[PDB]
């Protein structure tokens, strides 16, 4: 959006591949500055760890974002 | 049937408009060359009668037929009569349409605008504004001149525009065209010939054709101008960047023929002057025409007719009896023919009565044709053959010849390239500006570009084919095409573009004929009488025929052709060439005079607010130019200890988005020239942001300066 | 004799009272002519919405059309507006008054201000729902 | 403000419509507009006019201007 002004709430993450391959068609030079992150749950879900840091480095960090945070 | 009754009707009709006419054209002379509110009215009583009669003879060629008449030369008559013309709108619309014109012209002609310190003395545009667009080497001076026509007379100018361009189109419409830009490429449609037809179509094609073997002569030349301008304007000019339009030498860059003297190749030695010769051989206006008709009859072109020499208006008048002094050619008929214009002593004087002599010879050497079909083979001959007779007639040989500048004196390469390029200012510096102009004009009529892009386009297209940029960012509320002459007062442009393609092709294909050896800049017509009966043989032909054969009974080519106009400039594209061998031939498209003290803003409505979120009109860009000058108010008040009045005039908004982006400046209140540099705009901003922000209900993530960012946030809860 | 309180004006004025000190209390900005020039532009903000999105018309109002008289140091003053290039041409009150009854919320906002702060004498505000318990 | 092109004077144009219209709009044009540009105008003129009066004034052994 930021890379080609596009209205925002118009990209989505089910039209984003095809918007994105729009915006390289409109124009290449620009999209080729663009840099994106792979986005993959299992990525995320691999990042289960073993430890005092699967409570301290992952539940603690969970927690945070949660209401009644603290009480949790 | 009925091509007899039509032919009938169209020879009585040529007696009953010849006599007419004549009295009409009489009547026009008498009052140009004696402005006496009596003769005022005689002329219009006369045109009067001369229109009215027009109407009535029209409405009798209605029934004669069009498709079933085969004899074309019968034809092109009728369909030159046949013309409903506006008379297809609605009576109140002919009013609305007619007030609508006059409204346009007297704003042109009436506008005016004056210093903001001394508001008391105003510039109008034809002297005032024109002078320091030509004379002043100021930027100050030239800005304020420029964008201050821009804003008065082009936001005045808009609205009727609108309504002009709807009735316009409705009339078109009604009378059997596609638009008007169909309507007035009219003019060059042939048909019903089988092998010289030309749709009206086509045009555009050729005329974008041409435009592509130009843009590489024309890039150098701009590059070439920019260097210059960049001395004559350091800090103001980016090397890769296009040329800001208030340094192009006049108000709009129609000519750049201005910047010769801040362009000249070789400064150190002038041009050829013979004003002061002449007047040492106290040659006279009765001379300069008897040496001009020496030249023309020099060729076996009839000799200039003797009633000129008795009833014509050489000499400026001076006797209690005034007349416009602007040179013309007047062909009242039956043998009755005319030049007026003042005659001073000066090489300019000499060239304009050669360039009006060729304009009434051509109009004298096809007498014998009906009076429908007593004109030009199109808009572009007449001016054509002017022009390449002033153009033969200025060659330093033929100086060498007519007594004056004697045979012990050698002419250099670098006078030549001198005036090569000075030339080269006046006809390729507007060949894109005319191209772009019609362009615009042709969508604008066609619906290509809808009402709410008229600038943007404008401006989109001045940035990409002519390399120019605006020192200020202009929205919809401006009008800057209608700014122009031909604009507002609904005339034609593209006759400025194919005159200038046929002046070459024509002067190509006579020199050619005369036999020369050398370039084509410098050969002469004199003594080739076949060069001239070639050029005849067109200008005879009037409209008889159809213009590309009139065009290539000269130049033996059916259509126009830019290869001419890039021969007779080879020699400057040369040194063009060798001059830009650093410079970075081109333009950039992004470059702006005000971009870099712009700052750019993004709105994200959808992510702080999400549901009930408000939409984003014009009014909220209202409210945000007036925050920022809240803004900027506050902070010279409360840390430079001045006031100043900013407004929502002075920041000006470029490059609108949909995702709610756009870059803005901000300048004195009074003062386009004054730009407040960006480091104080983010120094106001930093100051007045939570203000800004929460007037809009964002806070400081869903409103963002690119630039600007929050620090102060330090905690101490837990201690 | 005559009366010095009458003015031709007087009829279509709108009095605005504004209490900084109330709403804000400590780190209260001060009040200027910098904030007149704010508050003229938010009314003129306000008849333009309220033009373009009622009456289907787009009418250019400035700060130069909202006209303010009787400033006092309470915060109190009293504003009509008129039409772009008429000053002959004065807005009802009833127009005014349902413009900034459309933008209150945003003129409230654009002054950190409440409708307790900021009154429109004659402008009631009428948005007050209360539940707690379904 | 329809028409600028056609601008008046005081004393040509602005006096006779104060002369003479009847119209309660022409008549509040020309007085504002007249007011607006004239005295807008001829404001720090004039502070700057009084200070300097005043000064001179009080140089010549007299209290004020108006003195
Ligand atoms: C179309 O009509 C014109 C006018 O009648 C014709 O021109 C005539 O041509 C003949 C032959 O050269 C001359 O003798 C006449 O004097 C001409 N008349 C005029 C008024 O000029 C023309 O030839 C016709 N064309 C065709 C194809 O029939
Ligand atoms: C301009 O007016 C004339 C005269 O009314 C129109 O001529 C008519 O044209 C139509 C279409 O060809 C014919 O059916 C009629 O018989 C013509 N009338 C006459 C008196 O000859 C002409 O069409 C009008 N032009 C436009 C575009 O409106
Ligand atoms: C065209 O030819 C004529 C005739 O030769 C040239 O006129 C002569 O010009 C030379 C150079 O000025 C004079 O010395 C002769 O005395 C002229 N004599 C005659 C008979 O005219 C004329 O100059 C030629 N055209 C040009 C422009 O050079
Ligand atoms: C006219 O011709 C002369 C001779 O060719 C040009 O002089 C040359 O100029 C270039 C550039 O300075 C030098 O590199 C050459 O060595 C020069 N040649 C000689 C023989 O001196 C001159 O520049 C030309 N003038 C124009 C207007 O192009
Ligand atoms: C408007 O602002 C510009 C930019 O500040 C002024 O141009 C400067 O004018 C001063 C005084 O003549 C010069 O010393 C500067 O060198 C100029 N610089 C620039 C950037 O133009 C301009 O004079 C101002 N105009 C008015 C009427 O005050
Ligand atoms: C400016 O506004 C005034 C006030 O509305 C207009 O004066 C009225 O105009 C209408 C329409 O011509 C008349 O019917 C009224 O009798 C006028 N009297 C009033 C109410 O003052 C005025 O015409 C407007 N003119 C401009 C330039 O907008």
């Amino acid at each position: 959006i930021n890379g080609f002004d596009l209205p925002e709430g118009n990209v989505t993450q089910e039209n984003f591949v095809d918007m994105q391959q729009r915006c390289n068609a409109s124009d290449p030079a620009a999209y080729a500055q663009l840099v994106f992150q792979t986005c993959d749950i299992n990525a995320f879900l691999s990042e289960a760890v073993e430890g005092t840091g699967l409570a301290f480095i992952v539940f603690t960090e969970a927690i945070t974002k949660m209401p009644l945070s603290p009480l949790w | 049937t009925i091509e007899e009754q039509a032919k009938t009707f169209l020879d009585k009709f040529n007696h009953e408009a010849e006599d007419l006419f004549y009295q009409s054209s009489l009547a026009s002379w008498n009052y140009n060359t004696n402005i006496t509110e009596e003769n005022v009215q005689n002329m219009n009583n006369a045109g009067d009668k001369w229109s009215a009669f027009l109407k009535e003879q029209s409405t009798l060629a209605q029934m004669y037929p069009l498709q079933e008449i085969q004899n074309l030369t019968v034809k092109l008559q009728l369909q030159a009569l046949q013309q409903n013309g506006s008379s297809v709108l609605s009576e109140d619309k002919s009013k609305r349409l007619n007030t609508i014109l006059n409204t346009m012209s007297t704003i042109y002609s009436t506008g005016k605008v004056c210093n903001p310190d001394n508001p008391q003395e105003c510039l109008l545009l034809e002297p005032g504004l024109n002078e320091i667009m030509a004379n002043s080497l100021d930027y100050n001076e030239r800005l304020w001149a420029w964008e201050s026509w821009r804003s008065e007379v082009g936001k005045q100018l808009r609205p009727l525009y609108e309504e002009y361009v709807v009735l316009k189109n409705e009339m078109a419409r009604a009378n059997h065209y596609e638009d008007y830009g169909d309507y007035w490429r009219g003019d060059y449609e042939v048909n019903g010939v089988d092998g010289y037809d030309y749709s009206r179509g086509q045009l555009i094609e050729d005329v974008e054709h041409t435009f592509e073997e130009i843009k590489p002569l024309y890039e150098h030349l701009h590059a070439y101008v920019r260097a210059k301008l960049m001395n004559a304007y350091p800090s103001y000019i980016s090397p890769i960047g296009c040329l800001p339009a208030h340094l192009l030498g006049d108000m709009w860059g129609r000519f750049w023929t201005n910047l010769y003297s801040l362009t000249v190749p070789f400064g150190q030695k002038p041009n050829i002057d013979v004003t002061d010769a002449m007047v040492d051989q106290a040659w006279d206006a009765q001379r300069i025409f008897k040496e001009a008709e020496k030249f023309f009859v020099s060729v076996g072109l009839p000799n200039m007719t003797q009633g000129f020499w008795e009833n014509s208006m050489l000499t400026d008048p001076g006797n209690v009896q005034k007349a416009v002094c602007h040179p013309t050619a007047w062909d009242l008929g039956k043998g009755d023919f005319r030049i007026l214009m003042c005659t001073k002593v000066t090489m300019d004087d000499f060239l304009t009565a050669h360039h009006e002599m060729g304009h009434i010879q051509y109009d004298m050497a096809y007498a014998a044709q009906p009076f429908l079909l007593r004109n030009g083979a199109n808009e572009g001959f007449h001016e054509a053959v002017g022009e390449i007779m002033s153009l033969s007639a200025a060659t330093p040989k033929h100086l060498k010849s007519i007594g004056l500048l004697s045979p012990d004196f050698q002419e250099d390469n670098e006078t030549e390239i001198n005036f090569l390029l000075k030339q080269a200012l006046t006809i390729v510096g507007t060949l894109p500006f005319t191209y772009m102009l019609e362009k615009w004009r042709w969508m604008v009529f066609k619906g290509e570009i809808p009402k709410d892009q008229w600038m943007k386009k404008w401006w989109e297209m001045k940035r990409e084919i002519v390399g120019v940029v605006e020192p200020v960012p202009h929205d919809e509320t401006y009008c800057d095409p209608a700014s122009l002459f031909h604009v507002s007062n609904d005339y034609s442009f593209i006759r400025y573009y194919t005159r200038t393609l046929y002046q070459f092709q024509f002067q190509e294909a006579l020199c050619q004929a005369a036999k020369h050896e050398g370039p084509l800049h410098k050969c002469d017509i004199s003594n080739s009488t076949e060069a001239g009966q070639k050029l005849f043989n067109m200008l005879r032909l009037g409209k008889s025929e159809p213009w590309t054969l009139a065009l290539e009974n000269v130049v033996g080519a059916k259509n126009m052709n830019v290869r001419p106009l890039l021969n007779y400039f080879e020699p400057l594209f040369t040194w063009l060439k060798d001059q830009n061998k650093n410079s970075f031939v081109g333009w950039s498209t992004d470059w702006s005079p005000y971009a870099d003290q712009s700052i750019k803003v993004r709105i994200s409505l959808k992510s702080a607010l999400g549901d009930k979120a408000y939409e984003w009109n014009d009014n909220e860009m209202y409210l945000f130019r007036s925050s920022v000058a809240y803004a900027m108010r506050q902070y010279f008040l409360k840390v430079k200890n001045q006031m100043i009045l900013f407004g929502e005039e002075d920041v000006r908004v470029a490059n609108l988005k949909p995702r709610i982006s756009f870059n803005f400046f901000v300048t004195a209140p009074k003062n386009v020239s004054d730009i407040i540099p960006r480091t104080e705009v983010e120094k106001a901003i930093r100051m007045s942001r939570s203000r800004i922000n929460d007037a809009f209900r964002l806070n400081d993530n869903s409103l963002e300066f690119l630039g600007i960012q929050p620090t102060l946030g330090p905690p101490n809860q837990p201690p």
